[PDB]
């Protein structure tokens, strides 16, 4: 990885991390505390499955997939909510796969 | 317990907070346990039914007195180019840092989620900022009157030597060699 790419990965990764920060401050301003306790431990799991991607890809597929599962369980009766923080999360972990795969082909 | 102290969940008296190890829950109204470091809530309180804490499962932690209703994730254990400098317990993250002579090229609210190492300047050129731990060493060529003869991430570039008279003048690389 250049300088270049670093940067691009590191964007991505933030722009998933800052999402989830402003799901919890915005259930924190609507006091649906519960929620934002919820989103803590998806953002944990988030967090661990970005780590694998670069301590241990062989494990990054399943880590997302338990990512998934955490969300679809801990927000279960809430699944408007559960469908827009699953899609943010697979549509930055598919970039960031994206960036490591076209860094490793060159 | 006698009947003098209360037990969660009560609510609390007008001008009152909860005690030290409780919270006010916003659902029931009420005054209820927190679960502590280790555990986490199975169920939350309700009216009637004080929190169910659970112990965390291995590879997840919670670090403070909590109501959160799974345990969160440790940080994936670290690569060999890392250090673990602070272990994945019930009650604590995980920490990964990196190695002396390596910095953060990616970093995490706490430790590094990828290390890379530092460059080194060549002869010919100096440090220009230093590394710290989340940034590379950057170099810059040096400019005459000036020099660095090793390869390294701190020499920078040095005065050559005055001389009156100049046997071989030196370089970017080398001091002047004087008469």
């Amino acid at each position: 990885l250049n300088p270049e790419q670093v940067a691009k990965i590191g964007a991505a990764i933030d722009a998933g991390r800052k999402y989830l920060d402003a799901k919890i401050e915005e259930a924190k301003k609507t006091l649906t505390l519960r929620t934002a306790q919820a989103l803590l431990v998806i953002r944990s799991q988030y967090e661990r499955a970005v780590d694998t991607l670069f301590t241990d890809p062989s494990a990054a597929e399943k880590e997302l997939a338990a990512t998934l599962a955490t969300i679809d369980r801990l927000l279960k009766e809430h699944p408007e909510l559960a469908a827009e923080i699953k899609a943010f999360i697979r549509s930055t972990m598919a970039e960031i796969r994206a960036l490591l795969a076209a860094s490793l082909a060159a | 317990l006698p009947a003098q102290v209360a037990f969660t969940p009560y609510a609390p008296e007008p001008g009152s907070t909860c005690r030290l190890r409780e919270y006010y829950d916003q659902t029931a109204q009420m005054c209820c346990s927190k679960c502590s470091p280790g555990q986490h809530a199975k169920v939350f309180c309700t009216k009637t039914s004080d929190t169910v804490c659970d112990s965390c499962e291995d590879s997840t932690y919670t670090q403070l007195w909590n109501w959160v209703p799974e345990c969160l994730s440790c940080g994936s254990r670290c690569s060999s180019d890392q250090v673990e400098t602070q272990a994945c317990t019930r009650e604590q993250n995980r920490i990964c840092t990196c190695r002396p002579g390596w910095y953060c090229a990616l970093s995490k609210q706490e430790g590094c989620r990828l290390c890379a190492p530092l460059r080194k300047c060549r002869p010919g050129f100096g440090v220009a900022r230093p590394g710290t731990e989340t940034s590379d060493v950057v170099c810059k060529p040096c400019a005459p009157g000036t020099f660095s003869n090793t390869t390294s991430s701190t020499d920078i570039c040095r005065p050559h030597q005055i001389c009156n008279v100049v046997a071989i003048p030196g370089n970017a690389s080398m001091d002047a060699v004087c008469t």
